[PDB]
Parts: C-alpha cells; structure tokens; sequence
RNA sequence: CCUCCU
RNA sequence: CCGAAGGUGGGACAGAUGAUUGGGGUGAAGUCGUAACAAGGUAGCCGUAUCGGAAGGUGCGGCUGG
RNA sequence: GGUACCUAACCAGAAAGCCACGGCUAACUACGUGCCAGCAGCCGCGGUAAUACGUAGGUGGCAAGCGUUGUCCGGAAUUAUUGGGCGUAAAGGGCUCGCAGGCGGUUUCUUAAGUCUGAUGUGAAAGCCCCCGGCUCAACCGGGGAGGGUCAUUGGAAACUGGG
RNA sequence: GGAGAGUUUGAUCCUGGCUCAGGACGAACGCUGGCGGCGUGCCUAAUACAUGCAAGUCGAGCGGACAGAUGGGAGCUUGCUCCCUGAUGUUAGCGGCGGACGGGUGAGUAACACGUGGGUAACCUGCCUGUAAGACUGGGAUAACUCCGGGAAACCGGGGCUAAUACCGGAUGGUUGUUUGAACCGCAUGGUUCAAACAUAAAAGGUGGCUUCGGCUACCACUUACAGAUGGACCCGCGGCGCAUUAGCUAGUUGGUGAGGUAACGGCUCACCAAGGCGACGAUGCGUAGCCGACCUGAGAGGGUGAUCGGCCACACUGGGACUGAGACACGGCCCAGACUCCUACGGGAGGCAGCAGUAGGGAAUCUUCCGCAAUGGACGAAAGUCUGACGGAGCAACGCCG
RNA sequence: UAAGGAACUCGGCAAAAUGACCCCGUAACUUCGGGAGAAGGGGUGCUCUGUUAGGGUGCAAGCCCGAGAGAGCCGCAGUGA
C-alpha cells in the first residue's frame, strides 16, 4: 500500500537509493499502489556517479511491499520493506542489476526483464 | 671459538629509567656530503643491563645481540666509565 | 579451475586436509590429556598420556604437518610440567 | 593645462 | 573469540562547480585631469592618519636619494 | 628456408635524401603584395622599389630522411662546496638581552673520537671505460685490471681539531 | 680537462634576466621516401574485454575397461565369422612430481622496501651430489568400474566392490624431547662433542636378467644420520625525496615479568605491572615515489632519468582467510565477501587478457587473432617422447643506431 | 490501531517521540566564559564467585556503604511500573 509521499528503497543499481512517490498511476483518484503497479516518483537519495540522479522525476515499478499481496490459492506474500525498480516506458529496468527477492506478481504484469534479473522470485 | 664479532659501539647513557634497558647515545662527527663540515651527529641506541647498574653519564660499551625487545638490540658488555652526579 | 591437474589438486587437497585435521585434533586432544592430568595430581597417568601424546605428535611430523621444531617445542613444554608436579 | 599611432 | 565487506554517525582534508563580486594582467591611435621627472612650477620620498572623481591633498615625525 | 651467400647474364642498369643559407653559423636576386595578406627561437619584417612574406629561379652541412612540437642536461662561476653577492644595481634584521647552536689566546703533559696511514674482504653479469684481442673493421662478443666505501676489522703516527 | 654569441643606451661601462649555437629520446606530427643489417615498439585507462592459444606429464605405482593375436579353437557360402587372453598397446579414473618456476605489470610502499652491513650461538633449507642405517613385520578402506537415486541440466549423493609406489598398526632405530653426569668453553642469551636410561619416531616396491625357486643382483627408487651445496627468513650501522603556509606525536604506545605462538628472535599475541618511547639531528601529517645495476648530460662538481636488458622488492578483477607442503598464507587454485563476464528449464554453476596475439575505449601515439620447439632453457619420465605464445623465427612500423 | 508518515493545516496546532544513572564522544562559532546534556553512540535485570577490592563505625564481634571484574541464568523487553 504505497501512496503519495511514501518513500521506497530502490532495488536496483540505477543510481537512485531512495525515491518519494509522486503519483500512483492508473486512474483519477487512485489512492494506493501495490506490487506490480507503476508510480511516478522523485529521487531523494542517489549513489554518487549513478545514471539516475537526485531530483529526477522517474517511473518505477513496485517489486516488494510490507503490505504484500494475496494469491488466488489463499496464500500471501509480505516483505520487510517497500522497494521499487526505476523503469523506462517499455517496462525495462534503467539499471542492469536487481537486488533482493521480487514477487511473482511481476510476471503477471509483464515485467519480464526485472523477473529475469532478480536473484529470487517468490 | 673463531667467531666473527658483531658490530660493537660505545657511548654515553642518556636513558636508564627503563629497567633491564638503557639508551646509549653514540655521538660522532659525520662530514656533510656537499659542504664537508664535521656536523655533530648523534645516534641513540637501546641496550640491555640486567643488573640495573648503569646511570646518567656512563660511557658504556655495548655489543649487538638477538632482538631483546621491539627496540632493544644490544647488551651492556661493560661499564667502562662511571660518572657520578 | 580451468586446468586438468588444477581440478585434481582441488579435489586432492580437500581430502588431504580432512585426514590431516584428524591427526592434529588427535594430537591436541592427546596434549589436553597430559595438561588435564597436572591439575588432578596424577603423574603415573601423565607419563602414559605423554607417550600417546608423543606418538600422535610424531605421526603429524611424518605426514608433513607439525614441524620437527614445533614437535620439539611441545614435548619440552609437557615434560617440564610433569617434572614440575613432583 | 595639454600635445594621437607607427 | 578474532574478523573482510556492509550499515549508521559526526568530524577532517582535497578537487570541481556557483548567482554575484573583487582587484590584477593585457589590448596602434577612447574620456578626465596633470601627480612625478627641471626648484616639474607647492622640492621629492618614507611611516602614519584623515579627506577627495582620479591621479592625489593636508597634518605629525623622519630622510636627502633637494 | 630454397632465406642469407656464390656463379652468371639482362646490365652501373635497380640504390639518393632531407634540411639549411640576416648574425649567432661557411652560404641572393626578379616579380606579386602594400601595416594588407602574412612572418617570427631572439633581435624584429610588411603603410606602393621587402637580400627575413607569397611565388619564381639560384647555394654549406650531415647523408632516405630531415623539418616542427615536447622532455632532460649543457652553455648558465645563473643557488656559486668546487664557484656569486648585499654604500648607490636585488640584498644588513630598527636596536638590544640572550637559550640552544657555531666558533674560540699561549705553554706543557697525557688521551686518541676526528685527522692520516699499512695490511686483509666484498662492491654480480651486462654497459661505459685502461691494455685491449677475436668476429673481414664493424652499428658487435672474451679475458685480466681499475674504479667502486664519509665500509668493516686490526696495527701504527700524534702536528693539527676534539677530551682530561 | 673547462671557447661563446645576440638582445636594455644617442653612445658607454656594469648589474641582470631573456634567447641561440651542443648533446640526448620509448617520441609525436608534417612533407617525403629505395634496399639492407642490428636494435626498439601502450610512456595514456593496475580501464573493460569477444575468440583462440599460453603446464602439463609419469602404463617400468594403478585395478580397469578398450585393443592386440604369436598360436590352438572356429561354424564352414574360402566367403566371412569368430571362442580362448599373445607378447603387450590406447591410458578417461586413481597415485606421484611439477603446477610457488618460467612469463607479466609497477598499483602499493618514505619502509631494514632497496643499496652497502651480522648472528649464523635466533632460523629454515625439498630437489641435487657425497659419506653414513634400513624398505622387517599388521591389516583396513576408496576412486574408476559397476548398482541405485538424483539432476532437461550443468554436476552429484548413497550401496557393494577392486587396486596402488595412497593411507594407518607394532618392534628395534643415532634424529627429537626429557633426565643423569662429564668433557670443553665462548660474545651474555651460551655453544660444541661423548655415554646410559626413560619416551617417541622408518620404508615401497615397479622394470629387465639370472634363481640351486633358499635367493642374490643392478639402473631407477622408498625411508634415517653427519655433510657439502643451494634457495629462503630475521636483525643491524650507514646511505639516498618535497612541504614547517605540516609542531607536537604515541596508549600494545615504551620497558618489565609471565604465558602462548612462530622455522626462528621479538608487544609478535595476550595477562598483570609500572610510565616510558619518539621529536627542531624535523617527530607526526600531507604530497610524491618501487629501490638498485645503470642511463642521459657535463671539464668536473653536480643535475636529471630509472622504458628496453640484469638483480632485490611488491602485486596478480577489488578485499579477507587459511589449507597443502621443503616452499604460496598461490599469475592462469580453493574457501568467503564485493563490483563485472558467462551458463542455468532459476535450484545452482563457471571465470578473471598487469601470459601471446587481438578487440573496444582512452590518447599526440606504440605491432601479427603468424610459423616452429630445429636451437637454448624448463617441467615430467629409466628412456622414446609429450607439453612449453618461455624461447627461436618471421610479419608490421624510417622509431632509432649503422652499414 | 493495518499500510503510509505532515500528504493535514494559515501554521506539525494537538498528539507522538525524547526523558534516569554510568561510560565513550561531541562541530561551526565565540565576548574564550561558553556553545554543551551539542550532536552521535554504548552499558543497566537476576545468580554465583561474595559478608569482592575498597571505605565508614567499632577493642572486637558485628552493623553500614560499596566499585569494577569473571563465570552463568531468564524474558519480546532489565532505569521492565
Ligand atoms: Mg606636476
Ligand atoms: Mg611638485
Ligand atoms: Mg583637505
Ligand atoms: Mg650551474
Ligand atoms: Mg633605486
Ligand atoms: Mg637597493
Ligand atoms: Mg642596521
Ligand atoms: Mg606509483
Ligand atoms: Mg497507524
Ligand atoms: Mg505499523
Ligand atoms: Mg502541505
Ligand atoms: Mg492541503
Ligand atoms: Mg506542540
């Protein structure tokens, strides 16, 4: 459950360390985004020398959340943190590496490059 | 035994407080490389005195040994001169 | 590795260490028996322990583990403790 | 009071 | 137990860059005066103070390289 | 590698160069520009007769190259120990008191750290070099020396410097 | 064994800078370009790397497949088949040695790192070659091969086996330790030599030939002592960078005592004591740097450089750790972490071009994805030989020097 | 009080958070006092060793105060309110 002002760790090597959520995308009054949803966000903390710089507005896909996600079989997945991956408009990650486990839900939304790069998909 | 001696030195005892130990200062007159004047050089050393006999002024001889500490490398072979006060 | 004899030397040396550790462990355990016996005031056992110690010490020397000087140092230390009892 | 440049 | 990497923190140091700003250098023929060089038209110069578009002026003490 | 080298023709045919020419440093005239265009290591050339610019014809070194830029040493007794200075050229501290340091009258005795000196050991090979030889000399390889040390160790000398 | 010249002025002497003639180079760029012979060729990004190749060997350790067929056998279309295990051959797999060299690069390092200095009484020292004892007697396991289960897989865990020159038991062993004394002494810590006791500690056989089939040999080769030699380790005097617009630094710090560790001496590590040690002769900090043989230049003093070639040192994608051993705390190993490359049907694996070539990038700029071990040197082996981008050659480039 | 965490609002108003003791450590700037509880960190229960070392009182017996250690033990959590 990510909303305007939620800060997320960035689970990639794009240069951004922390982003602030500017907007949940996909409809007028949409309050909240979950795993596999895209957000507009500003980079609040960056790694020095990275591609993505502090202050850039960027799109990111959420790949883990504390709220987590329910599956049709009645099972759930939750993580210890909220994290996203900066993306281009075609869903490809701007970085080359993904850190930490991502949720299976990203396959469903056709974030395949992310799912392939991730060390674990739970 | 026909043993080749290690490098032996002689000088004044500048330190002593360090028990089982001294600082022997071999003062000497090395010529300056370019200008050739005899400049008053002084190399400190670290020798061993088991009995704690030596004191300030003693112009003792010392001989090289096994490394007797981090800094210590010599023994008090003999107190040649015995200065007092 | 990416060499034939390297892959052998990888596989070899692992299997050597295991066998080698055994003998060190055995030695060190045998050394502890002598050290333990000093506390209890029992020289008769310490002598019979020191033999088994000394056997296990010298087996490591043969294999190529404990150096002769290393062994020399240990058997010294132990024998002084045994004599220091009486 | 001042006295263009080479 | 020690322990690399990592994390957190407050300092230290070095470089780059910054609205703007400060003098400096340089630049055939710009403007203002004429301070210095002659007793340079109020001898000049040194330290200091103060004042003035600008060279500079004036005070005090000093120097002669008047 | 059927490559070096030999023979033998076709035969000196295939094998000349680049840079420089005010002065330093041995080496000039037409024309076209007209403070333009351009040149320049330094001094400096060009404003309508340019021996230093654009072109055109013309000549000393070293020898398929030599020009240009970059770096280092020299020249530079131009950081001066060798080997420089400070009245006016740059340079005497505004003047003391003084710690450390540097330096210290004469004699004599003694010492021997400095000073000097003999002897012994090492300072690879290559390179550069002394005799230098060999490979046809060479653009090259061997041996015996030498240098190489504010160096040990030891025995003297003792004027001088230092210590009593 | 040492040369000057131009340029401040109207002219002068002086002071003073500037400039020039010389030599040197890993050069680059122009323009131009014939050949030959020696030499030299990433100085930038210790940047990242596609591809190939750079360390493998020993069947006279090895059971085993898979071959061999000297011969007998072989049903019999003489066409093809075969049944035995020929001498012995090919040698995945096991075992040994090497892989710690050779090759590369100079990142770090202002340090006993280096260049000239000791103990060898503080050490180590396999291989090699000597002089000095032996391989005697116990077995038990385990690869391969097979059986089973995995792995799409990559790779791998169980089960029964089999061998070995793999491993372990025990006697007696001069080594080693302990103790009992001596002898003899140094440079204090001591050292060297000898004798007994107690304790411990050895090996391995595979080939060819002869066996009187009791055995005895011999090259190779296993194991033990005193040697020599070789290659390492520590310690020390003295040397060789800039900055004071860097003046205080240090708290395992300085010494002691004890314990442990180490091949080895030692705050080397720790415990418990003190309060030291260093520094204006420049500590500490910052900057820069591999050091040296040498090289360039110069009359020399000096100054600069430390590509190529030789030695010492350090490092091996970044960082940590130990294992194996005579010897790395590993240059083409591993373990772990990190950033990058690859594979993975996602669970997991694989690798490090500062090896030769080459590529991209950076840059003013620096080669061939070449042939051969014939030579020289290695490693392995008794040898034949194999492997060797070490090395020899060749390609390229007026980049030198000179024919 | 899920997730979020100033998006609320004129304004973080209100609330939450911080909070004891001991120890380490602490910048700019400065009137040289300060700044300073700067900041940022660590420890904290119980048991045994243990009527510890050491201290107060006392002739002693005893009573009282009491570090710092080592070894353990338990919990989600030890200035457990
Ligand atoms: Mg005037
Ligand atoms: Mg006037
Ligand atoms: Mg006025
Ligand atoms: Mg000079
Ligand atoms: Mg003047
Ligand atoms: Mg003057
Ligand atoms: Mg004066
Ligand atoms: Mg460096
Ligand atoms: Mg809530
Ligand atoms: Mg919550
Ligand atoms: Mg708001
Ligand atoms: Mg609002
Ligand atoms: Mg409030």
């Amino acid at each position: 459950m990510i909303q305007q002002e939620t800060r997320l760790k960035v689970a990639d090597n794009s240069g951004a360390r922390e982003v602030l959520t500017i907007k949940v995308l996909g409809g007028s009054g949409r309050k909240t985004a979950n795993i596999g949803d895209v957000i507009v966000c500003t980079v609040k903390q960056a790694t020095p020398g990275g591609v993505v710089k502090k202050g850039e507005v960027v799109k990111a896909v959420i790949v883990r959340t504390k709220s987590g996600a329910r599956r049709s079989d009645g099972s759930y997945i939750s993580f210890d943190e909220n994290a996203c991956v900066i993306i281009r408009d075609d869903k490809s990650p701007r970085g080359t590496r993904i850190f930490g486990p991502v949720a299976r839900e990203l396959r469903e939304n056709n974030f395949m490059k992310i799912v392939s790069l991730a060390p674990e998909v739970i | 035994s026909e043993r080749n001696q290690r490098k032996v030195y002689q000088g004044r005892v500048v330190s002593d407080k360090m028990d089982k130990t001294i600082t022997v200062v071999v003062e000497t007159y090395k010529k300056h490389t370019l200008y050739g004047k005899r400049v008053k050089y002084s190399k400190k050393f670290k020798a061993h005195d088991e009995n704690n006999q030596a004191k300030i002024g003693d112009i003792v001889k010392i001989m090289e040994t096994r490394p007797l500490s981090a800094t210590k490398r010599f023994r008090l072979v003999e107190v040649v001169e015995e200065a007092v006060i | 590795p990416n060499i034939k004899s390297a892959i052998k030397r990888t596989k070899t040396n692992n299997e050597r260490r295991v066998h080698n550790a055994t003998i060190k462990s055995a030695m060190r355990t045998a050394i502890k028996q002598v050290e333990a016996s000093v506390a209890n005031n029992e020289a008769d056992k310490a002598k019979t322990a020191l033999t088994e110690a000394a056997k296990r010490i010298d087996k490591a020397v043969k294999t190529g583990l404990v150096h002769k000087n290393t062994a020399a140092r240990y058997k010294s230390r132990l024998a002084k403790k045994v004599n220091g009892l009486s």
